[PDB]
Parts: structure tokens; sequence; C-alpha cells
């Protein structure tokens, strides 16, 4: 399972 | 940026029996950037058969890819892979040597 | 006794071309299970193994959304990265991704990995702690107090040490004949007179494999990197110039040494 | 923090209104949310670095954008009943899915059939009682605002031309003065209640600021009554000893 | 798609109370949760984010637990002050869009240590009685005459004193309207001073 997230750079 | 150079390894999947199926690989590794073509030389045409693993790398970041065809073996055939890259000057051609 | 859940990603610009390529694998030890490429008509996570097929439909929606979230992000990052290294907007430009956790008899966390690489460079990455970043220019040093200020390594820990090994145990349940049983490999030696002796080993798994009168003649030895056979086993020799070969491996009950019978 | 202006909206039917938003310094992302008794807070829509990343159930008649200098703009036109509602709007540093959002104050909106009924608020002040001066040793005094429509009033009091929170207590929502009929004005009442000793002081002035919003200086008005204009309505007492 | 419900809607509890306040979700591919309050003319205020792979996050008093497998979050409150009146609502984000709950209007009721219950009349077509100083138990119901105008119970805080009050408002237009009978319909302390010349 991969994870949930949203980190733009 | 930094480019790599390929290492090309044509070979098989099971030992070369001929008259037996088998599958050709070109195992492509050690390269940078992605963009890279390989394709798979039967006499020196061209194999439009082609597969080929999806793009992943290693922990030096170095992506490496599997190409594979279903072939038959044989005496008379004889078979290579055109790998081309940005870090090549020519394109590199290396034959399926059975015992390499 | 020890295991792995590992995801990598790769996002490739294509100036004039279109939307960056992105093609996500995901591994259990050094099996492929899901894939995901955006150069697909309908782009899908797909499985890449017969023990993940049995996930229902909510799996794979849930996968799918986070592989085109992980694209859409990657994509405004290409374009943010340009902005950092003051790149033109025509070239292009690679960033990996790979994330992961590793186990060990137990099912306990040993190990966390998160790290990022720009162009075939180390960008950012997480550290042991699960706590810190260490930025490899000043450029990932703008995205750490950003990934600071947002608490990014707080839900990556949570990830790592909660759902990645609590996934992991899942896999190692479900394709326990595939992935907890090794298999050794098929060795023999040949002769090519030039003389050169070649020490083979096929058709095993996993990938780590390790090929005069009791010594080591490391130097005049040609390994050449272990390869995919394409049946998720693998192959490997090493060839030295003319003596006795050295192989040991998980599945073998102990290390054969072979000799090169005429 | 984020800065929502107009704080109130009086409207009717058919009109236009163009809700701003300023959001934090530094923060690259807006929201923009609507909040209703029958549906709640309902997302709408969100913008980041002026491009919309996100879309609840933003209707067609609602339109909005993300400026260059990050501030937000929501028009709502055609404008229907339905449309009564708080509308808030918030603002994250960027998209991460480990921050947070933070929001503004928001801006009511009351959509009218007709502003025909919008009538300014009547507000007294009643002086605190003897016996509970004497009894308790303290003095609380009543304001009442009464007779207006719709409820988009504010309640303040002012001790010597200083507003006063402490020993101030408001009605949390007006009460209908007729709720038998459908568009029944409104009533309310705050309490201040000072000390025995400082009411009997008689160079205390005590006033009772009713804000109440009602029409622009730029809408119609075509009855003989007077204009229910946004006004302040105001009821004063003094100390008495 | 994503359903936020929240147990229970409204919560009036003397202070110093632990509170248990009840969030459910049916999507659980979430990438965080988080707990609000809202305050009339302040806006939403996150008190809590539980993130995707939290289990639960702390904050002082406030506790929340998370856990998407079965869709479920608690916001627990420690010794609940009047200062934590407000609407409590569960928000979460989901892939598409962030989804709000109804919300949790909690009101905490200060201690009354001694009430001292009474009515009085204020001086000034309008006449206000005023019902004050009662406990924080007492519950002031609404009239049985539409005539007669009672609002609710309302605390004011005089900070300089450390002194809260309970306080309630009658009117009415009408004659024969007195403050002895005007809170008639509550169930007032027997010990209510009513002052009568
Ligand atoms: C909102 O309306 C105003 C006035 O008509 C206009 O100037 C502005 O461009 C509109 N904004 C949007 C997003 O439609
Ligand atoms: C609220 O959640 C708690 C903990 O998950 C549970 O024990 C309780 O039954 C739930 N319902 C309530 C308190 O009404
Ligand atoms: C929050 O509450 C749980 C039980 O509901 C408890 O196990 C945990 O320790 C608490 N967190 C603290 C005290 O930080
Ligand atoms: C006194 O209280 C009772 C409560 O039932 C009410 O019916 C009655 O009208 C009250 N007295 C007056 C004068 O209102």
């Amino acid at each position: 399972g991969q994870v949930m997230v949203v980190a733009p750079r | 940026m930094i480019q790599r150079t390929p290492k090309i390894q044509v070979y098989s999947r099971h030992p070369a029996e001929n008259g037996k199926s088998n599958f050709l690989n070109c195992y492509v590794s050690g390269f940078h950037p992605s963009d890279i073509e390989v394709d798979l030389l039967k006499n020196g045409e061209r194999i439009e058969k082609v597969e080929h693993s999806d793009l992943s790398f290693s922990k030096d970041w170095s992506f490496y890819l599997l190409y594979y065809t279903e072939f038959t073996p044989t005496e008379k055939d004889e078979y290579a892979c055109r790998v081309n890259h940005v870090t090549l000057s020519q394109p590199k051609i290396v034959k399926w040597d059975r015992d390499m | 006794g020890s295991h792995s859940m590992r995801y990598f990603h790769t996002s490739v610009s294509r100036p004039g071309r279109g939307e960056p390529r992105f093609i996500t694998v995901g591994y259990v030890d050094d099996t492929l299970f899901v894939r995901f490429d955006s150069d697909a008509a309908s782009p899908r996570e797909e499985p890449r193994a017969p023990w993940i097929e049995q996930e229902g439909p909510e799996y794979w929606d849930r996968e799918t959304q986070i592989s085109k979230a992980k694209a859409q992000t990657d994509r405004e990052d290409l374009r943010t990265l340009l902005r950092y290294y003051n790149q033109s907007e025509a070239g292009s430009h690679t960033l990996q991704n790979m994330y992961g956790c590793d186990v060990g008899p137990d099912g306990r966390l040993l190990r966390g990995y998160h790290q990022d690489a720009y162009d075939g460079k180390d960008y950012i990455a997480l550290n042991e702690d699960l706590s810190s970043w260490t930025a490899a220019d000043t450029a990932a040093q703008i995205t750490q107090r950003k990934w600071e200020a947002a608490r990014v390594a707080e839900q990556l820990r949570a990830y790592l040490e909660g759902e990645c090994v609590e996934w992991l145990r899942r896999y190692l349940e479900n394709g326990k004949e595939t992935l907890q049983r090794a298999d050794p490999p098929k060795t023999h030696v040949t002769h090519h007179p030039i003389a050169t002796l070649r020490c083979w080993a096929l058709g095993f798994y996993p990938a780590e494999i390790t090929l005069r009168d009791g010594e080591d003649q490391t130097q005049d030895t040609e390994l050449v990197e272990t390869r995919p056979a394409g049946d998720r086993t693998f192959q490997k020799w090493a060839a030295v110039v003319v003596y006795t070969c050295h192989v040991q491996h998980e599945g073998l009950p102990k290390p054969l040494t072979l000799r090169w019978e005429p | 923090g984020v800065t929502q202006t107009p704080k109130h909206l009086i409207t009717a039917t058919g009109q236009r209104v163009t809700l701003r938003c300023s959001p934090r310094s530094g923060d690259l992302s807006v929201y923009w949310y609507q909040q209703s008794l029958d549906q709640g807070l309902q997302f709408l829509i969100q913008y980041y670095n002026g491009e919309e990343r996100a879309k609840g159930n933003i209707l067609e008649r609602f339109s909005a954008q993300q400026f260059p200098d990050l501030h937000s703009e929501l028009n709502l036109s055609s404008l229907e009943l339905g449309d009564s509602a708080l509308y808030f709007c918030a603002s994250s540093v960027a998209t991460y899915s480990t921050d947070t959002q933070y929001f503004g104050p928001g801006t009511r909106l009351t959509v009218l059939e007709d502003l025909k009924n919008v009538f300014p608020p009547e507000v007294a002040v009643f002086e605190p009682s003897e016996a509970e001066i004497s009894h308790t040793q303290k003095a609380t005094l009543v304001c009442l605002a009464t007779g207006f429509f719709p409820d988009h009033v504010e309640l303040s009091w002012w001790v010597n031309g200083k507003e006063v929170h402490s020993g101030v207590c408001t009605d949390p929502q007006p009460l209908k003065e007729q709720p038998a009929l459908n568009d029944s004005r409104y009533a309310l009442s705050s309490r201040l209640r000072v000390s025995a000793t400082f009411w009997q002081n008689p160079r205390n002035h005590f006033r009772c600021q009713v804000q109440f919003y009602g029409l622009s200086e730029n809408d119609e008005w075509t009855q003989d009554r007077a204009k229910p204009v946004t006004q302040i309505v105001s009821a004063e007492a003094w100390g008495r000893a | 798609k994503q359903e936020v419900t929240q147990i229970p809607a409204a919560l009036s509890v003397p202070e110093g109370e632990n509170l248990v306040l009840n969030c459910s979700f049916t999507d659980s591919a979430i990438y965080n949760l988080q707990w609000f309050r809202q305050d009339p003319g302040k806006g939403l205020t996150s008190l809590l984010l539980i993130q995707s792979s939290q289990r639960e996050q702390t904050s002082g008093r406030l506790n929340a637990s998370l856990d998407k497998s079965s869709g479920r979050s608690t916001l627990y409150i420690a010794a609940s002050q009047p200062g934590d009146s407000a609407t409590y609502l569960c928000a979460v984000s989901n892939f598409n869009k962030f989804y709000f709950g109804s919300g949790t209007k909690l009101n905490v009721k200060p201690n009354i240590q001694n009430p001292d219950p009474a009515v009085y009349q204020l001086r000034d077509d309008k006449s206000v009685c005023l019902f004050t100083d009662f406990d924080s138990q007492t519950n002031v119901s609404q009239s049985k005459d539409s005539d007669v105008y009672i609002t609710d119970k309302c605390v004011l805080d005089m900070r300089s004193m450390d002194f809260k009050s309970n306080s309630a408002v009658a009117w009415s237009n009408k004659s024969d309207f007195a403050c002895a009978n005007a809170f008639n319909n509550s169930i007032i302390p027997e010990d209510t001073f009513f002052p009568s010349p």
C-alpha cells in the first residue's frame, strides 16, 4: 500500500 | 546533471536448446537519463514483437530495463541487441553468445 | 529473515510533447507486484503478482488516485525545480523518489526510507530517525524548510512505522508460497580458450548472490551485475583469466564451491 | 490572518454580489466554503498559485478566481433565497496534505424576495433595579434592540467611549417578535453588569450600540418611509446614585 | 460519496466534565482528519490535525483518535472549561475535496458556588424583568404567552472580580404584566428573592 501524501517541493 | 553509460547484457532466460521455445533478454542497466532505445535484432533485421519491463532504478539512482521476446533459438539464426543512449558515440550492438 | 516493501517513482519532463512521463513500481523484496504508467490509455494501478490480485476494488481505486496525485505533484515539482536551479523550460529533467520500510522476523520496523533525486543526484532524504531531513544543496534546503513547516516527516514517519509494515505483513501472509520461500541457483562451469573459466548461477530468488587452494582472486574476476531471467528469478556469472569458484545463497543449504569438470 | 469583505450583505433575488478575500501573507492557496443549515459547511472551490485545484458542489452561477497578488474573489450571480448562508474563505501555505487551513471571519449573505420588509432596530437601555443594587452589591443594565429585519445586528457596550466585554453578555441569536408571521421582525437583549458603586458614579457614560446592516447607500428605495440603510442605532444611560 | 456524521449534535455540560465528541466517515482514503472549533464572528480554528497514517493527536486538554479501518474519530476534551464553548467540526480531506460534519454545539456551564436567584423590575412601551444569579442547572423555559418574550440564560463574566452570573431577560408591551409572574413557567428555585413594595 502507498502513502497518501501531497508534499510539493 | 549526470550521464551514465548503459551496461548491456544480451542473454537467454533458460539454457539455449535449438528447437525448444525460449526467451531472448537484453538487460540494460546503470544508465542515466532514462530515455533510451533498445531494439532486438534477428539476423540484422529488427524484431517487432518485443516486450519490456517497467522502468525502475537502483540505490545509485541508475535506471535498469529488461527487454524480452519469446523466440526459438537455432544454430542458423543469429541474434543481437541494438542499444542507443545519449552517452554512446555510436549505437552499440551486442551479440547473443549462447555461453555468455 | 528480513523483508521489505518499496515504491519507486520516476517523472521525466517532455518539453513540447505534453505532460511528463510518470512510471511507478512497487516491490516486496525483489518481487514486483504493482505498476502505473501515465502513457496508458486509461492509466490505473495494475497488478504484477498473483497474490495482489485478491485485493478489492477500493484498493485499486485508492492506489490509482495515489499515483495520479503523485504524478500531479511531480509535474509541479519539475516546474518548481526549474525556478530553483534557474534552468530552461525546454530541457528534459528527471525526478526519482523511493520510499519503503524494512522488517525483521517479528514484523517490527528496522529502518524506514524516503529519498529524492533530481537528474541522477540526491535531492532531499528522510534521515533514519524519521524526523529530520538531509538536503544535498541549497535548493533542497528550500524544500526541507517547507517540509519542516508543513510537518511532512510526521506523516511519513507515521506511515513507515504504521501502514508500511502493516501492509508488508499482509503481503507476506498472502503470497507466502512465492515470497517466504527461497530458490537456490543452478550452477555449472564453462571453458573458453583465448583461456577463461565462467562460473554460472541461474534461476535463484532473491537476487542476493555472492560469487586457488582456499584463496580469493577478487581482482582478476569479472563479475557481471545480477540480471533478471524474466520469470522472477535471476542470473549471474564470474570469469577469471587462466582456481576454484565460491558460491553462497539464501536458498542454498551450504555454500557450494564448484570446479571445472572437463 | 485572513480578511474577508464585506462583513454583511443584504440583497434581493436576481441580484449579484462579489465576495473578496485576502489570504494570509505568504499563503499560496485559497479556499471558499458555504455554510447553511440544510447543507452545513460545504466546500466550494480551491485555488493554488492562481490555478483552480479543487471543486466541491459549486453552482454554475458561482464564479471565482485567484489574482496574481494571491487574493481571491467570489461572484454569486442570479441570487436566490437558498443562497442565504455564511461564506468562509480559508488559506494555506500551499497544498500540503500534512498542513492545515486558516479561515477568515466569513461573509454573511441574506437574500430576500424584496427589500420592502427591511427595518432598522429601535434600541433602548433599562436602568438597574434598586433592589438588585442593595441585594447583590452590583448593578445590571439591559439593552433591548427591537423591530429589525433581517437579524443582521451586532450589539456592543461602550463605558465612556471604550467598548466593554467584561460583565457583558449578549443573546447568541435574536428572537422573533411574531413567530406566527413569516416576515417577522426580530428582537435581541444584552446585559452589562457593573458594580453598585460604579453605577452610582454620575460621571460614567453607559451606551448600548447596535450596528444594523440594512440597505446600502447605492440601493434603491421607492417606499415612502425612511430608507432602512446600514445604520447604527444607539441608546444611552448615565450613572445615578 | 464521503458522508461525515457527528455525535452528539449539542452538548450542555457543567464545567470540569470530560467530554467525548465522536465523528464517523464512510470513505477511509483520507489525507488527514481535523477538528475545528467555530465561534460566532471569528470563524473556524483548527485544534488538531491527525495525519493520514497517525492514530491519535494530542494538544493540551485535547486528545483525538483516528481509526480509518472503521471510519471513526473521537475528540476527547478533558476538564471542559467555559472558554471551550463552540461548535466542534469534524473535517476530513479526500482525493477530490474536503468534507465537514454537522458539528457539536458545546456549552460548558460555569459553576455558581452560592447562587442568589431573584427577579427584578428594571427602570423604563416596553418594561423589562431580569431573572439573574441562579445556578447553572436552572432551566429558563419559554413563556405560555406570546405577548411575553423571554430570552435564554446568558452568562456574563466580571473579570475584575472573577464573578460569573447567569441572567435571563423578559419583557412585554402588554398591560397587567408583572415580574412576579414573568418567569412563572420555569422551574424557579424556591429561595428566589422577589422584591415587592
Ligand atoms: C466578478 O464580478 C466583477 C464585477 O462584475 C468582475 O469585475 C470580476 O471580473 C468578476 N470575477 C469573476 C471571477 O467572475
Ligand atoms: C464514541 O466513540 C467511543 C470511542 O470510539 C465509543 O466508545 C462510544 O461508544 C461512541 N459513541 C458514543 C460515546 O455515543
Ligand atoms: C489520548 O487518549 C488515549 C486513550 O483514549 C491514551 O491512550 C493516550 O495516551 C492519550 N494521549 C495522551 C495522553 O497524550
Ligand atoms: C403562574 O404560573 C402558571 C404556570 O402554570 C401560569 O399558568 C400562570 O399564568 C402564571 N401566572 C400569571 C399571572 O401569568
